[PDB]
C-alpha cells in the first residue's frame, strides 16, 4: 500500500483539484465570441503556420436547448484567422486562474517564496491547463467538452497522422489513450508545478525535492493501484509525456508571442504568465 | 522586482 504520507499528499492534492477545477465551466461566461515590410510579411508567414493546424469550430448550447455553432474561417487574406483568440484568450485566462487558486492551497506550494510561486505558476501555466483540458477531451470525436461550450477539431484530407503531427494535438490523444485516474492527473499537475529547472526559480533544492515526493507517490501509486504488467512502465511513460508538454508549452508561448507581436490580444494575466510587456 | 512585474499574479497569491 501507499504509506500514510503519500495518502495525504494524494488527499490535499485531490481536494485542491476539486476546490478550484471547474469541471462544468458553470462560472465561465462574460466572454468574447466572434464577430458577425519583407520582414512583416516574414513574421505574417510563421503566424500563420502557428495556427493552420490548431483550428476549432465552437458550439454553444443555450438553457433553452438553442444551438449556437461557429466555424472558422479559411486561411485567406489575414485578419480573419485570429477570429477565435479573444475568445480563447478568455477561456485559458479563466483556466488560469482556477490553475493558480489549486496551487495556492497547497501547502507544500504556499511555503515557498512569493517570487518561487510567480516563477512556478508562469512556468507551468499552459500545461496545468493543458492537463485539466485533457480530461474533458472526447476522443472519439476529437472534441473538448466545457459544459455548454464545445470545441471541436476540424478534420482534414489526412485525418487522424495529419492531426498527430502537431504536437500537443498528439498528446491529447496519447494521453488520453492511457486511461489516467484522477489521482494520476493531479499528481501530473504537482509534478510539472513543482519544476525545479523552470527559468527564475531560487529554492532549485526545495523544489526539486518537492518534485520527487510527488514523482515518488505517482509511481507508488501505480504500483498499488495497478500491479498488471501492462501498467509495468505506466510511471514512466507519463514522466515522459512531462518532459514532452515541457518542450510544447516553449513551443506555443513562442507561438503566443510571435502572433502577440504583431496581433495584440493577450489578457492582462496572460501578459505577466507568458512575459509580455503590451 | 519580480513581484513589481506580476502584480496581478502576486495579488492573486495573497487572497
Ligand atoms: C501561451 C497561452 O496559450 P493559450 O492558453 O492561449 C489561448 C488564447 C492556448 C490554449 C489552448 C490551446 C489548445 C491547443 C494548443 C490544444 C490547440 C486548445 O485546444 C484550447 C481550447 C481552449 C479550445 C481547449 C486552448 P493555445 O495553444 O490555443 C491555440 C489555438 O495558444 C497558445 C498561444
Amino acid at each position: 500500500g501507499l504509506t500514510e504520507e503519500q495518502r495525504m499528499m494524494i488527499r490535499e492534492l485531490m481536494d485542491a483539484q476539486m476546490k478550484t477545477f471547474d469541471t462544468t465551466f458553470s462560472h465561465f461566461k462574460n466572454f468574447r465570441l466572434p464577430g458577425v515590410s519583407r520582414e512583416e510579411a516574414a513574421k505574417w508567414s510563421q503566424v500563420r503556420k502557428d495556427l493552420c493546424s490548431l483550428k476549432v469550430s465552437l458550439q454553444l448550447r443555450g438553457e433553452d436547448g438553442s444551438v449556437w455553432n461557429y466555424k472558422p474561417p479559411a486561411d485567406s487574406g489575414g485578419k480573419e484567422i485570429f477570429s477565435l483568440l479573444p475568445h480563447m484568450a478568455d477561456m485559458s485566462t479563466y483556466m488560469f486562474k482556477g490553475i493558480i487558486s489549486f496551487a495556492k492551497v497547497i501547502s507544500y506550494f504556499r511555503d515557498l517564496p512569493i517570487e518561487d510561486q510567480i516563477s512556478l505558476l508562469k512556468g507551468a501555466a499552459f500545461e496545468l491547463c493543458q492537463l485539466r483540458f485533457n480530461t474533458v477531451f472526447n476522443a472519439e470525436t476529437g472534441t473538448w467538452e466545457c459544459g455548454r461550450l464545445s470545441y471541436c477539431l476540424e478534420d482534414t484530407a489526412g485525418g487522424f497522422q495529419q492531426l498527430l503531427l502537431e504536437p500537443m494535438l498528439k498528446f491529447h490523444y496519447m494521453l488520453k489513450k492511457l486511461q489516467l485516474h484522477e489521482e494520476e492527473y493531479v499528481l501530473m499537475q504537482a509534478i510539472s508545478l513543482f519544476s525545479p529547472d523552470r527559468p527564475g526559480v531560487l529554492q532549485h533544492r526545495v523544489v526539486d525535492q518537492l518534485q520527487e515526493q510527488f514523482a515518488i507517490t505517482l509511481k507508488s501509486y501505480i504500483e498499488c493501484n495497478r500491479p498488471q504488467p501492462a501498467h509495468r512502465f505506466l510511471f514512466l511513460k507519463i514522466m515522459a509525456m512531462l518532459t514532452e508538454l515541457r518542450s510544447i508549452n516553449a513551443q506555443h508561448t513562442q507561438r503566443l508571442l510571435r502572433i502577440q507581436d504583431i496581433h495584440p490580444f493577450a489578457t492582462p494575466l496572460m501578459q505577466e504568465l507568458f512575459g509580455i510587456t503590451g | 522586482s519580480l513581484t513589481e512585474r506580476h502584480k496581478i499574479l502576486h495579488r492573486l497569491l495573497q487572497e
